[PDB]
């Protein structure tokens, strides 16, 4: 839901309900190696070496 | 025309100079940075409190 | 088969021509399907 590229606009938190809204932010991932990765979760992201 | 998301990632031995570009490409953008490593937790609550 | 994840996503494209508009270049952003993937970027799913 975090790396959603939309559904960050609404992303909501236990603490405070309300969505905010992430989708300006660039998220950025390192894996030692990029294979132990969750299929689904290295599926989005491209894998630059 | 205006940025837009995608995720991204990078690999490679420790140490290669990873997120020393990162932040490069912080100050690069001008964007504010913040690291936040994620390895081996399970409580999701931090992640929404 | 419930409509909620379409009313999300066509919010956000809604959303995103919002952005267009109020600082944005267009004052009238016009909707086409070849369009669309730019403002909600490339297909995900396709081999159904
Ligand atoms: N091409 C480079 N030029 C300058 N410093 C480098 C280069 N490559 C690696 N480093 C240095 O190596 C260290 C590696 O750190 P960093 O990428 O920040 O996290 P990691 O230690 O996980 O690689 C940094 O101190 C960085 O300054």
């Amino acid at each position: 839901e975090l790396l959603d590229p939309e559904q960050n606009a609404n992303f909501l938190d236990h603490y405070l309900d309300v969505p905010v809204d992430l989708s300006k932010v660039l998220f950025i991932c390192t894996a030692n190696v990029t294979d132990t990765i969750p299929e689904p979760l290295r599926d989005r992201m491209e894998m630059i070496n | 025309g205006s940025t837009q998301g995608k995720i991204l990632c990078f690999y490679g031995p420790p140490g290669v100079g990873k997120t020393s570009i990162a932040r490069s490409i912080a100050r690069a953008l001008n964007r504010e940075y913040f690291r936040f490593s994620v390895g081996g937790m399970t409580d999701v609550a931090e992640i929404k409190g | 088969s419930g409509v909620r994840n379409l009313q999300k996503q066509v919010e956000k494209v809604l959303r995103k021509s919002a952005y267009k508009i109020v600082s944005g270049e267009a004052e009238s952003v016009e909707v086409t399907p070849e369009n669309l993937q730019d403002f909600v970027g490339k297909p995900v799913f396709t081999v159904e």
